[PDB]
Parts: C-alpha cells; structure tokens; sequence
C-alpha cells in the first residue's frame, strides 16, 4: 500500500478536481490564483473545495488552516507537508 | 550440612583478601560452586527427613527452599552492580560480605532443628537486610522504611519467643520429631488461644497478612535490588516455612480460632489485587502482588489439607522466582530512566526488542501460564479451599481476574504504544541483564517440565 | 533538583497568600484554582479539573505527548491513572445515559420474561415416548447384573 | 404447530401432556392385538457395540447397515438402499408413536367429555 | 484568515530542510548492503515418524495401562478374525 | 425536535451544544487570551530546552514530579479525622470484612453440622 | 482549545458546524446524487439568513442549529481511515522509530551503511553548530515577559535554521 | 511491467481472472443444480408425514363410549 | 494400530520443528513462509489418513504417557484421545490455517 | 462454518488490501467487475450463508432448525431462530448490495490488482472446500443419533420461506435506499447501530466504579 | 510517475440521478449544486451496474449448459 506521489502528479490531481468544479472556468484557472481576489467565489464554496480535497486524499485538514489556504499552490504545499512527498 | 556451612564461611575472607578487579570472579564463581554443592543435597526419601547431625536436618519442605537460596545468591550478586560499582572498594567489599553473612544465616535458619535455634537464626536473617536497605536505600525515606521494617518484624516476632519457651518447659525438648511423637491435643482454654495467637500472629506479621501489609511497600520501593530480592523471596517464604513447621502442634483449636484470619486474608487478597491496579511507582506493584500471593498462601496454610500444603509450597517457590525476576526487570528499567514512576517510561517494543520477551515471560508467569509452577500452586490451593467450603471460589476467581488485569497492565503500560521521544539516553541491552533473565527463567521452565521435586512433605 | 516549597502542605485558607502561592505553584488561573475542599480525605490541596478531559482535547492540536494530550505543564487532574485512553473513555454519548440504561434494562428484562414464558410452555411434536426393547433398555444402564428384573413391555399398536 | 397453540390456549384436559402419556389402562378398545416381535437378537445387539437410544426398534437394519458399511468401505457410496429402508422403518415407528399419541388423546377427549356431558 | 508572512517564510525554510533531509534518506550508492562473508517431506514424514513408531511399540507397551482402543464393533453376520467362529444372524424381518 | 441532551458522569458534553460558548463576554476573551499566553510560554520553554543538541538526559518535567508527589507522599499530610472520613473508613474497610466473615461462619457451620450427621456425599472425598 | 488564539471565532464555529453537517450528510446518504441535492439544499438553508447585521439572533440560530444537528446526526459519522477515531489511527506505528536511535549501533553496521551515517554526522554538526547563539538568542530576545502565544518566529535575520526544528523535521515518514 | 493504475476510469481486466471467476460461479451453480436433482430432495423428507395418527377411532384401541 | 497412533503423534510433532528452528537458526532464512506453509501442508496430508481409517472401521483409541505428579489417589499424564471430534476436526483446522498461511504470505508482504 | 467464514474473511481482506486498507462500506460502493474473482467469491460465501438449497450451508443450519422444530423446545427459542434466520438473510443481502452491485464510490488513482498466484490459490482452495466438504463430511458420519425426517407440512418449508422473505425484505429496503428523502433516526435505528448500549454502558461504567473504589476507599 | 490527466469538460454530467435531482432542485429553486464531479462515478464501466437479483441470476449462464450435459450423462 505505497503508491509514490510526486509534485507534478499532485498538482495535476488538484487542478483536475478544481477544473471539474462547476462555477469556475477552465480558461482562467491558474496555479497562482486566489479564491478571494480573482476567482471571486465565497468562503462557503472555498470550504466546499477544502472538503473536496479532504474527501479525495483521505485525511482531514484542521480548521486552523482552513481559514488560510485560499489558493491552490498552498493547497499543494499543505498536502506535501502531510505526506512528505519525496521518494 | 557443615559441608555447606563452612564454605559459606570461607567465602567471606575470600572477599576481604581479594583486590580490585579480583573480588568479583572469586565471589561469583565460588557461589555458583556452592549452588552445585547444594544441588548435590537432594536425596530425601520415603519414611522421614534426613538428619545432618544431632543438630541439623532437612525436611523436604526445606530442600527446594535451600536450593533456591543458594541459586539466588550469585544472580543477586551480579545484579547488584552498576549502581555501586562507582562507590568505594571497602564499601563494596562490606556489601558483598554482608550478603554472604546473610546467606549464611539463611542456611542456618532453613536447616533448623529446634525452634529456639530457628528463632535466633530468624532474627539473624533479619539484621543484614536492615543494614543493606538503610545504607543503600537510595531515596529520602529509607530512614522510615528501615524503622517500620525492624519494629514490625521484632514487635510481632517478640512474644513468639515466650510461647516457645513455655512449650519448651511444658513438653520436653523441641526437636521436630520430639515436637512430633509426643504432641498431645490442647483444649479450648483461653491460654491456649493466646499461645496459638502469639505464634501464628508473629508469622502473620512475617508473611504479611492483610492488616499488617504496609510493612512491605516502603521496604521495597526504598531498597536496593539485592535487599529487595532477599527480602521478598527468602524472607517471606521463610516465614511461610516457619508456620508450616510449627503448625504441627495446636491442631485441636485452630479450627475454632482460625475463622477471622481466613476472612481477613480473603477480603484483603481482593483489596490488595484491587489496590495494585491503579498505583504509580511500578516497583510497588510487585510488592502488592506479593501480598496477594502470600494471602493465598495463608489461606492454604490455615486450611490443613495435604492438597493445601502441596499447593502452598509450590506457590511459595514459583512466586519467589517470579517476584525476584520482576524486581530485577524493574531495576533494569530504573537503570534506564531515573524515574521509578509508571507512566513516564513508555514505548520499548521498538527499542530493546528482546527485553520485552523477558517482560512478557515474567508477566505470563505472574498470570500463571498453565505449564508453569504458579498455576500448579494456585490450582491445588483452589481445589483444597473448595473442599473446605463450597462458596470461597468467588473470591479465588475474582482474584484470578484482577490478577490477570493488573499483571497485564504492568505489561502493556510501560512497554506498549509510544515512546515519549524525550528520553534519548537509554542504551541497548547489556549482556549482564540478559544473563540475569536467563538465570531466572531456565529453572522455572525446567521445573515446569518435572515438578515432582518441589512438592512438600505430604507428597 | 527540586525546591522544598514546590511541595504542597495544607488546604486553601487563608485566601490571599495561599491562593496566590497555589496560582504561582500549580501554574493555573487564580480564580480557577479549586481545592476539593478540606473534608479531611487527604487529597492535599491539589486542584479539581473538569474531570473527563480525555475524550475531550480534540487530537489535531499537535501538543507534545502524543497519546496523553499533555502539554508538559498542566496541573494534571488527580485521577489521571484512571483517565489514560485505554482505561476509561468518557465520550459525549450519541444519545443520553438514562435512555441507554432504561432501554437496555427493558430489553433484557422482556427477553428473560419471554424465556420464562417459554420455560413453562414447551413445544412437542405429538408423539409418545420411544419403545425401548428390553425393559426400558435394562441391563445396559448403570449396572444391576442379576439384582432385579424390572418387567415392562410394549404392545403393537 | 397449531395443536400446541390449542394445548396452550384452550382446555388443557383433552390435550394430553407429553412425558406422562401412559394414563389409561391398555387394550381398552384393542383386545388381543399385540405382537412386539423384536427379533433383533439382543445379545448380538450388545456384541456389536451399539449405542444407548439405538438399542431400540428397527435394529437389524442398523446391524446390516454397519455390516455392509464395514465390509464395503472403499465402495464409498455403496450402502444406500439399506439406509433408505432403515429410514422407512423408523418412519413407521414415528407414525406408530403419533398413532399412540392421538389414540390416547381421542380416548381422553371423547370418553371424558361423553361421560361428563351426559352425566 | 490566512498565514502571516513570518509563518510563510519559516515554513518555506522548513520546506527546504525537510526536502533535503528526505532526499538524503533515500540511500542509493548503487550498493545498499555488502556481505561480510524431496528432502522436506522425506525427513519430516519419515524421521519423526520413525522415532515415534519406535517410541510407540516398545516403551509405550512396557508401560502396561497405556494406549487402549474402544472395541471394534462386531456385527451379527460376521465372524471373528482371530480364531474364527460366526455370530448368529438376526431373525425374521416382516411387514416393512 | 430533540430532548436537549441530558449529560452524565460518563457521557461527555461536546463542544457544540454547550450553550455557554455563545454568551461570549469580554471576560471569556480575556481568559482565552491569557490561556493561550500560558500555553505559548510553556511551549517556548519546552522547545528551547527540547531541541538543544548538547542536552543528553530527559527534559525533567516538574508537572509530573509535582503530580506524583501530590499523589503519594502528600496524602498523610494533610488530614483531619472528619465525620465523612471516619464514616467512609469504617464502612468500606470493616463492613465487607465482617460480612464475608459472617457468611463463611454460616457456610462452615452448615458443612460441619451436615457431615456430623454423616449424610454427605463423601463416599470418596480423598483430595481434601 | 487551539494554538493560535484563545477561541475560534463565531465564523469558524459556524464553519465547523457546516463541515460536520456536510460530513454527517455523507454518512447518512449513499448514492451521491440525492446527496448532492441535499447538500445544495443545506447550502440554501444557510443562504436564507447569511446577511444578518444582527449578531444575537445569529448566535441564537446557531444554537438552534446545533440542536437540530445533534438530533439529526449519524451513529457512525464517516470518519476517514487516516483520522483519529478512524480505521488507521497510526496504523503502521510498528515502524515509526524515532531517530535518536540508529546511532547506538555497532560499527559493523555503521560500516554497512557508510555514506548515510557520514551525512547524518554532518547533520548533527549542523544542529550543534547553530544551536546556542542564534536559537537561544531568538528565543530569549523577541517576546514579552510572558510569551502568551504558541507560535514562534523564523530565522529571517541572515542565515541559518529557524529555531526549534529538530523534532519537527526528523519525524517518521508516516508510511514505512 | 505489471498492471497499471488509472485515474477516474474503469479498470482493465485481464482475461484469466475473469474467466476463472465465471468458471467458479458457474461450477457452483452446476453443482447445486445437479445435486438438487440427482438423488435428493433434501428440501423434502422422502417419507410422507401422516395425519393425526390415522383419525381412525375403533382402530388403535378404544371402547365405544 | 501402530500406524494410527504413529500418524496422529507425528501430526502433533510436525508442529514442533519451526519454532525451535528459528530459535536455533540466527541466520535469517529467506524461505521461512514457504517452510511454514509446507510443514502445515505435510501436517495436513498426514492428518488426512487416520481420519479416513477412523470412518473406515472405527478403532477408537486413546494415548496416554509421561505421567508427572502422580501424587495422591489421582494421576495426570499427557494424554489425548481419538474419538470423532478430536479425530476428524484437525484436518479442517489445518486446511483452513494452510490457506491462511497463503493469504498471509501475500497480505503481509511489506513487513 | 469454519470453511465458510475463513473464506469470507479472506475475501474481505482481499478487497480491503486491494483498496488501500480503507475497509469501510461507505466509500466502497460498487466493486462488481472490479475483477470478479473476489465478487464471485463473496457472493458464493454470502449465499452459502442461510444455505441456498442445497449446499454445505444447507445441511447444518436447516437440519438444526427443523430438528429444533421437532423437539420439546421452549416455544420462544423457535421464534428466535426464525427472526435470526430472517435477520442473517437481510444483512447478507444488504452487505452484498452495498459492497458489490451499487454505484462505485471509492477514491481515484485505482490500484486494484488480484493477478496474484497465492490469493487465487487460497480463494480457489476455500471455495472448493466450502462447496463440497459439508456434503462429504455429513455423508460418512457414523450415525450417532436418530434423525427425525418426519416433519409436518409448513414446518419443513419454513427454512426456505424465511430465507426467501429475508432476500425480498432486504431487496425492498435497497429499493427504498434508491429513493431520496433524508429520513430521521427513530431510535430503533440507533439501538441497532450503536451496538445497542451494551459496550458503551458496561465499558464506561464498570471501569469507573472499580477505580472510584480503588482511589477513595482502597488506596488513599 | 506520469498520470496523463483524464481531464475536465469531458464528464458533462448528464448522469440520470444527478440530472433528475438537479431538475427537482431546479423546481425547488436553488440551481447551485457542486456540479460535474461524480460522472466518473456515474459512467465509464459504471452506469447501470447490475441490480441485486442479477448477481444471483449470474450463476446459470455457464451453469444450465453444464447441467443439461450432466442430465444427459
Ligand atoms: C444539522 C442542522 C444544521 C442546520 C442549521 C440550521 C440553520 C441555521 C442557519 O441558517 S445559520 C445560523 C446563523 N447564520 C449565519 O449566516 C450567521 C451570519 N453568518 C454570515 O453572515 C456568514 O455567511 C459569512 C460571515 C458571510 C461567512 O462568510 P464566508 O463565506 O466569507
């Protein structure tokens, strides 16, 4: 029970499940994008996104962090911290 | 028997006129030689005891205890370094010669003929243990420990002398055969009740019984490992040996006058197994375990069945080995961390991956794993007490359940689940402690194969 | 080493200096220091805590001691040896406690009463006893080689 | 079945109690109808070490069953006709026991209710 | 709320340190370690079988009250293997 | 729609339906700030005396030492014999002892009188 | 009970309620489509009075929401098999050996793995080289006479490592 | 070299595991069909359960009362 | 029968080698799962025979030896009895555990 | 039963280690044709539960309940075996439906593999065991009791009756699970799900009482 | 460690329970779901996974032929 994770792979999987989400566009979907400034979605659907990451990868993230991710790059960084992603 | 007495004397000036890095091999080698020498003893057969003099003799109760003592000495002597090897040479020699004089009075005590000689050698067994635990008590209340120790054992064992002198000058001499072959029943006058109360109460103090068990825990949590093993194994089973001998007299009133002590022992066995489920200071759990097993011993002594005496002596020898071993493992853990507490030192399934095998083996002997001797003892005592009464088996089984639970809690508390990861000083296991474990648990399994030796006079 | 005045003699009174000393000593809030009080049960002057505290303390805080929820400096409630997880788990229950005990006692009482109703009223499929060939199968029960013949027969029906 | 429901709900007189079935004296409507042959040779039945609650009727079918099973052991599926016939004999024994039941049932019912509803 | 910049900077220094450590932990010098320096069924169902078959004749029959057999059941149409005499057959069957 | 979750000594009260967490006065904010400050300073002292590369031994927590000394050695001082202490002592120490004592007297007197009659099942009762 | 502040806030309290109710709705509802329907219905129910300028009516509706939530929770809320309470709860803790060990080996096995132990020795020299001055000065330098927080500042000054990092970096890899 | 993992699509099946899966299911069903029909009649009891004993008064032994 | 008692006692004694083997080995065998699986399979094939002999005729027998503490009017030896339950349950348990040896070869590959 | 549930546990562990040791039925939903060796294995096992007539599981369970029916019973234990056979039917069918033939709800990056010689050998060996060994053992027993074999009508049919009504009852519970209502706990749901009340009450009351008495009365 | 990313705007949800429940929630008047996620759960080798009695009817597709051959045997 050890499939190897990598940074490009986790970036692709997180961007896949963000692009599959409804009320964003596949055009203006950047890695360095805000969940507050440019995507314009609210905190509620932001924590729906946080729930999507928790339900995909298989672990909770605490609410001391769920205040303050707000961008996909720090999402990738935080699952990189939970998983310690090197071979 | 003087063939065993006089080399135990001549092992003492050995320790004096050996030098630095020279006392150790001499003492340990020659004490193991004396262990073979008393392994030669076991000849005892059939009709009676065997008389090693006009002065000494051996019952078959005395042979396995005597072999246990001369087995337990070199184990103890190797066990009592690394906590005094950095102390002075003269003080180390004084410690070793104190243990040798201690063993000498133990052999004196076990090979007794007359009960007055037995009493003199009883308190001569007492006096080195005091000096050892007070001089190396290693904690702030060794004062109170030694004080409680000596005053309980003397002031309980004081009128025993008066009762034995009274028996001496009412029924002739006090050879165990002439205590036998001439004993007549003594009716229920109150003087007989006080005489029986005096003798049985002095040995009640030395077991301990439940109302006088706080003699014990300070005297084991504030003792060095050598005095703790001496005290637990040899002194408590020596008290049981003494009551097993002197219970030959005064059988026609022990039925009428034995009712409160049995009930005190039973309810206190339940309470003591309960009290060692929740305490800290891991060293003390073995002490209250010892109080529980000795309460079961006292039930077995005051009921007077041959089944009961066979179970009693098996429980004595097996619990002596179990308690001495488990004290040695607790000393190993205290050598690891300077705590003595229970919840601090944790983990240790990863680290030291075969120390846990010895903890598991000791914990399952204290569980009374069934081929071992401890289950043989406990089982025959339960059989004899169920023939005594059709009701006491509730207490025995509830003792079994709570004994299982606290022994297992001792196992999986300190050595299961997670290291506290601020320890970072424990060394991998030395060859010495592993050798001590191997000296404990080879003879217990080898008697588990062939246990017809250790059963008592009523074999 | 260890200071002599980091031991703990005597209860609460009097209120200014002793409560100030216990607040400096046990590392607690001043007016949250609670002695038991002094009913003479021993107990020293050690604090009362909210007493459950171990299926509490939600496990994502990332404190120091991972299986005890310690933080190296809490005053450590008196009955902690009964409160290590693996000993007593006082979770907030999904229903109640009174509802639990009343429904469990009711179900077990009803099932044992129906067991008694079964015990007084057996079933049987309507059939007489077996026709044992030699005097209710005599001489092959407990013994009796020539003591007493016990004559009883069967008739074809 | 529902016979036990009748025995628990209705009148418990006319429904007979089990384990105390012999109540009425024998051959009350039979007279001279009995063989009870039992030619199963009890000494041989003890010689072959049979079981308690098998020292009973239809025994010689069991004797030949064990005999042919021992004598044809590698023929693992051999003895089935004797097994079926022993089953049929014990079926007739069970039928005879049920007939004994309802015999004593209808005797108790019709006799006692006839006498105590015309007397 | 979000991170402070100090937490972000401290956290990225820990990113670099944890990644260097974990990349060091995968050892690969192309050599991890270096060395310093019918029979089953035959032995197991013969040699303990031979020893137990030697044990179960001699010593176990010199101990007198030892391994004993609940008796082979004889049937009324058979004969005795040992000396030889028959058992009488069962009698008449009828009305099956 | 719900009987408002009566608590017990076993069922813990969860963090949601307190309902004291929703009457937030300034005193609760002050207490939470000071409690975070205490936990901050204790974790600071512990982490500075935890990550030292020269530190060989254990960190030697005074909390565990203080709790153990309060638990064992600081019982017998302090004490006064109260009505509650003496009552519970003579109840939970002497009551079960005298109860088990009387019932074993009863069982032993039954068995002694019954085998004095001789009508016991000791036709073979060897292992006594 | 949290490291950052003395309380969560009202906002994150409502947020944790939303996460818990949504998770319990997962544990209640299979087939995922009616789940998606009911999740959007719950989102609308929180959309009904999101924009209350009031506060006391908001927290009273929060308490009544907790009542209708605790009445309507699930017996087994769907805990993931990595979470505490869940199926794993440090499942492979058998091999989560701390790294203060592995230096107490015989030098035969230290000859078996040479490069790893050389690099580990320079790790420990990196640890001791910047342990006293920078780390203890940054700890006894910044805060108030009471610390009053459980965060800690980085080593943004010039060079070396942020303080108190050894038992944070050197952890088990959570699947060995 | 061995089988691959894929992402959010139906996994591929090699032919061996699926053909022995269908084989084992079909052989269970063949066994229970052949065993239900060959001799037993294990659902039934092979012998007719009678009425209450025969419902024949003046048989089984009574007097005309 | 000498064959019957011999095969039952070697079904006992085949479950005695591997524990003392790796207690005496100190050179870590690679084929240790294969070894435990094949000794359980050999125990199974030795246990299939006397059960078939049991149903074939009967011959329902007890073994009893090495009495220790034959103290009072009782005695106790190591003794076990081949009737029907202890006779022909043992192949089922050995067969089940042999398949579990296979499944635990695979399932515990990564420890 | 031994052949039976050894094969069942082994199939379950095959599924669990196939899907990254996640083990829960929620987040497992549809795994039929994720290779159907294991799905075939579990439907063999769970239909051998209650004894699809007539397999190895038929003989034991159904001759036991019919012999209990033809016995001087306690008139309540018969109804207990009735309700218990119905219950074991309904959770067998529910666990097959929720495990295998639902809609697939399990997280991505699938790593399902059973092309594995040891696992196909073990599952093969135990389905071959649990299909034949009940008949083989039950055939050649020495007859140690008298079989009844003479049952009334509607008392031999009742085994298959209860198992079929259990299948239909779990089927209609499944087709109500297809619906959408978000129903509420009615406390019999809670009594069934939460172990009802016995481990919680005993494991939170019996440790607290003996250790309340250990601290106050015994030790201090 | 490549994955090739089976990508977005491909699912296009249409899966009949999700589409009809977005119909029902549209008639309710919300029209704000999570969206096109679960079509990987509702199509592919999925999308009418067989009903429960079908897994029990699965047994005789190779079964009846073998049974008729054994009847002819
Ligand atoms: C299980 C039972 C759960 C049902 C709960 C009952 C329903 C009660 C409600 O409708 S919520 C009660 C108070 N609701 C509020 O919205 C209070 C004020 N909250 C807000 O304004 C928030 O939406 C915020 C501050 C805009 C959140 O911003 P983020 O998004 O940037």
């Amino acid at each position: 029970d050890a499939p190897p994770l990598t940074l490009e792979g986790i970036k692709d999987r997180v961007l896949y499940v963000l692009k599959l989400y409804d009320k964003i566009d596949p055009e203006k979907l950047s890695v360095n994008s805000h969940f507050m400034k440019d995507l314009g979605l609210d905190s509620l659907d932001q924590v729906e996104i946080i729930m999507a990451m928790e339900d995909e990868f298989g672990f909770e993230i605490p609410d001391i962090d769920a205040e303050k991710l707000m961008c996909p790059q720090e999402i990738v960084d935080y699952i990189a911290d939970k998983k310690d992603v090197y071979e | 028997m003087l063939k065993y007495i006089i080399p135990t004397m001549m092992l003492m000036p050995l320790t004096w006129l050996s030098k630095n890095s020279m006392i150790w091999i001499n003492t340990t080698l020659h004490s193991l030689l004396i262990s073979l020498t008393s392994l030669l003893l076991l000849n005892q057969f059939g009709d009676n005891s065997l008389n090693f003099s006009l002065t000494f003799f051996s019952d078959s109760l005395s042979t396995p205890l005597l072999i246990l003592t001369m087995w337990l000495l070199p184990l103890m002597l190797m066990a009592s370094q690394h906590h005094l090897s950095k102390e002075n040479l003269a003080r180390k020699k004084l410690f070793i010669s104190m243990l040798i004089l201690l063993q000498l009075f133990l052999i004196m005590t076990f090979t007794a003929t007359e009960l007055i000689f037995f009493y003199i050698m009883f308190e001569a067994t007492l006096v080195p243990t005091l000096i050892i635990i007070t001089r190396w008590g290693n904690q702030t209340e060794r004062l109170n420990a030694g004080l409680y120790f000596l005053f309980y054992t003397l002031a309980g064992s004081l009128p025993l002398l008066v009762a034995l002198i009274y028996i001496q000058n009412t029924m002739g001499s006090l050879n165990f055969l002439i205590l036998q072959y001439w004993v007549q029943p003594m009716p229920n006058s109150w003087s007989n009740t006080f005489m029986w109360l005096a003798c049985m109460m002095a040995f009640m103090v030395k077991m301990p019984l439940y109302g006088l068990h706080l003699w014990l825990p300070k005297a084991h949590v504030e003792a060095p490992i050598a005095g703790s093993m001496v005290l637990a194994a040899i002194l408590l089973k020596l008290g049981g040996y003494g009551m097993m001998r002197i219970t030959l007299l005064l059988n026609p009133i022990t039925d009428f006058m034995a009712y409160p002590f049995i009930m005190l022992s039973l309810w206190g066995m339940i309470m003591t197994s309960s009290i060692c489920l929740r305490q800290t200071d891991l060293k003390s759990l073995i002490a209250y375990s010892s109080v529980s097993h000795m309460a079961l011993v006292i039930v077995a002594i005051l009921i007077q069945t041959p089944w009961s005496y066979m179970g009693a002596t098996a429980l004595m020898i097996a619990h002596g080995l179990t308690s001495s071993m488990l004290f040695c493992l607790a000393n190993s853990n205290y050598e690891r961390v300077h705590s003595r507490t229970m919840i601090l030192a944790r983990g240790l399934q990863t680290l030291l991956p075969l120390m846990a095998a010895w903890w598991l083996l000791a914990s399952l002997t204290n569980l009374a794993l069934p081929p071992s001797i401890n289950l043989i003892g406990e089982l025959f005592v339960v059989m004899s007490t169920f023939s005594w009464s059709n009701i006491t088996i509730i207490l025995m089984g509830l003792n079994m359940v709570i004994t299982a639970l606290y022994s297992l809690y001792m196992l999986i508390t300190t050595q299961r689940g997670k290291h506290t990861h601020h320890i970072n000083n424990i060394l991998p296991s030395f060859t010495r402690e592993n050798a001590l474990m191997s000296l404990h648990m080879l003879p217990l399994l080898l008697l588990s194969l062939n246990p017809k030796i250790i059963l008592g006079p009523l074999y | 080493s260890h200071i002599t005045k980091d031991m703990l003699p005597g209860p609460y009174p009097k209120t200014p200096e002793e409560r100030a000393a216990a607040a400096k000593k046990y590392n607690m809030r001043v007016e949250d220091y609670e002695p038991y009080p002094d009913d003479g049960m021993g107990y020293g002057d050690y604090p009362k805590l909210p007493d459950r505290s171990q299926q509490e303390r939600d496990p994502w805080y990332d404190w120091d001691h991972p299986d005890l929820r310690l933080n190296w400096g809490e005053p450590m409630h008196w009955d902690l040896d009964m409160y290590i997880r693996n000993r007593v788990d006082t979770s907030p229950t999904p229903v109640n406690w009174n509802l639990m005990c009343k429904h469990l006692f009711g179900f077990v009482a009803f099932m044992l009463f129906m067991f008694w109703v079964g015990e007084t009223y057996p079933t049987y499929q309507p059939v007489g006893p077996k026709q044992y060939p030699y005097n209710n199968l005599y001489l092959e029960r407990g013994g009796d080689p020539n003591k007493e013949p016990e004559p009883v027969v069967h008739y074809e029906i | 079945g529902a016979h036990l429901a009748r025995r628990y709900l209705g009148d418990a007189s006319v429904e007979p109690e089990p384990l105390r079935m012999p109540t009425f004296p024998p051959d009350y409507g039979f007279p001279e109808r009995k063989e009870r042959e039992m030619v199963a040779t009890q000494q041989e039945m003890n010689d072959a070490q049979l079981v308690l609650q098998q020292r009973d009727y239809c025994a010689h079918y069991l004797i030949r069953f064990l005999k042919c099973k021992r004598d044809s052991f590698p023929n693992f599926l051999a003895c089935k006709h004797e097994q079926h016939d022993w089953d049929y004999c014990e079926h007739l024994d069970y039928v005879k026991r049920m007939k004994e039941f309802e015999r004593e049932r209808r005797l108790l019912q019709r006799k006692k209710r006839r006498e105590q509803r015309e007397a | 709320s979000g991170y402070t910049p100090d937490e972000k900077l401290r956290l990225q220094q820990l990113r670099e340190l944890r990644r260097r450590w974990l990349k060091d932990q995968e050892l690969s010098p192309r050599e991890p370690v270096l060395p310093p320096r019918s029979i089953f069924a035959f032995t197991h169902v013969l040699i303990p079988v031979w020893i137990i078959h030697y044990y179960l004749k001699y010593h176990v029959t010199t101990k007198p009250y030892t391994i004993v057999e609940k008796k082979p059941r004889i049937f009324p149409g058979d004969t005795i293997l040992e000396t030889g005499e028959v058992i009488p057959p069962m009698k008449e069957f009828p009305d099956q | 729609s719900f009987p408002k979750y009566e608590p017990s000594r076993l069922a813990s009260l969860p963090t949601t339906l307190d309902p004291a967490e929703y009457d937030i006065s300034s005193e609760t904010r002050k207490a939470q700030a000071e409690r975070l400050a205490i936990r901050s300073r204790l974790k600071r002292e512990y982490q500075l005396q935890y990550n030292d590369p020269s530190r060989r031994g254990v960190v030697e927590d005074p909390a565990l030492i203080r709790w153990t000394c309060a638990r064992s050695a600081n019982v017998y001082p302090n004490f006064r014999p109260n009505t509650k202490t003496s009552l519970l002592g003579a109840l939970f120490g002497i009551g079960p002892l005298i109860f088990w004592y009387y019932v074993f007297k009863t069982d032993r007197d039954r068995k002694e009188k019954l085998i004095q009659e001789g009508k016991l099942d000791r036709t073979f009762n060897i292992s006594y | 009970f949290l490291p950052s502040a003395a309380y969560l806030t009202h906002q994150q309290k409502v947020l944790q309620l939303y996460k818990r109710a949504l998770r319990h709705l997962e544990s209640r509802c299979v087939h995922r489509d009616k789940y998606r329907y009911f999740a959007c219905l719950l989102r609308a129910r929180f959309d009904e009075h999101k924009n209350e300028k009031d506060m006391v009516k908001a927290t009273q509706l929060l308490r009544e929401a907790e009542k209708e939530f605790w009445h309507g929770q699930h017996p087994q809320p769907y805990i993931f098999p990595e979470s505490p309470g869940g199926t794993s709860y440090e499942r492979y803790e058998c091999y989560k050996v701390p790294e203060w060990c592995l230096d107490d080996w015989h030098p035969s096995e230290k000859a078996m793995y040479p490069d790893y132990f050389a690099k580990r020795e320079q790790w420990k020299k990196l640890r001791r080289e910047s342990w006293e001055r920078e780390v203890k000065q940054l700890q006894e330098e910044t805060p108030v006479g009471g610390p009053r927080t459980e965060a800690l500042p980085p080593a943004r000054k010039q060079g070396d490592l942020p303080p108190l990092w050894w038992h944070i970096v050197t952890r088990p890899r959570e699947r060995p | 070299a061995h089988i691959e993992p894929r992402y959010r699509q139906f996994p591929q099946l090699t032919r061996s595991q699926v053909i022995q899966a269908e084989f084992f299911s079909a052989t269970m069903w063949f066994w229970i069909l052949w065993r239900f029909w060959h001799d037993s009649d294990a659902v039934l009891g092979h012998f007719p359960y009678p009425d209450p004993s025969q419902w024949t008064d003046e048989e089984l032994g009574i007097p005309p009362d | 029968m000498n064959l019957f008692s011999s095969l039952t006692l070697v079904t006992l004694i085949l479950l005695t080698m591997p524990i003392a083997a790796i207690n005496f080995n100190t050179h870590k065998f690679t084929n240790y799962p294969l070894y435990v699986k094949t000794t359980i399979s050999c125990a199974f094939i030795t246990s299939m025979i006397p059960t078939m002999m049991f149903i074939h005729t009967g011959q329902e027998m007890i073994i009893s030896n090495w009495h220790w503490l034959t103290i009072q009017t009782l005695k106790l030896s190591l003794s076990f009895k081949m009737d029907f339950f202890s006779m022909m349950f043992v192949p089922v348990a050995l067969f089940v555990t042999w398949s579990i040896m296979e499944f635990s070869m695979w399932y515990m590959h990564s420890d | 039963h031994a052949f039976f549930k050894a094969m069942l546990f082994m199939c379950s562990g095959s599924i669990i280690h196939s899907l990254n040791d996640e083990q829960d039925i929620r987040k497992m939903g549809g795994l039929f044709k994720a290779m159907p060796f294991t799905t075939t294995a579990l439907i063999i096992g769970s239909l051998a539960l209650t004894g699809m007539p007539f397999l190895t599981g038929f003989y034991s369970k159904d001759l036991i309940i019919e012999s209990a029916n033809t016995s001087y019973t306690n008139a309540w234990a018969l109804l207990m075996t009735l309700v218990a056979t119905s219950f074991t039917a309904i959770y067998s069918t529910r666990i097959i439906f929720f495990a295998l033939l639902g809609q697939p709800r399990f997280p991505t990056l699938i790593n399902i593999n059973e092309n594995n010689p040891f696992l196909i050998n073990s599952i093969k060996r135990l389905l071959i065991g649990s299909l034949f060994a009940g008949f083989i053992i039950s055939n050649n027993i020495p007859p140690m009791t008298i079989p009844q074999m003479t049952m009334p009508h509607y008392l031999k049919m009742t085994a298959l009756t209860v198992t079929i009504l259990g299948f239909i009852l779990a089927l209609e519970i499944s087709n109500t699970t297809h619906y959408l209502k978000f129903n509420y706990p009615s406390n019999t749901f809670k009594f069934s799900n939460l172990l009802g009340y016995y481990p919680t009450i005993m494991h939170r009351l019996t440790p607290y009482m003996n250790l309340t008495m250990s601290q106050k009365s015994a030790s201090s | 460690s490549k994955m090739e990313l089976p990508d977005y705007k491909q699912w296009k949800i249409e899966g009949t329970p999700l589409e009809t429940v977005q119909e029902k929630l549209a008639a309710r008047g919300l029209r704000d779901p999570w969206g096109r996620n679960e079509a990987w759960r509702y199509m592919g080798g999925f999308a009418n996974n067989v009903s429960f009695v079908g897994a029990l009817l699965k047994g005789f597709k190779w079964g009846f032929a073998a049974f008729v051959v054994a009847v002819g045997a």
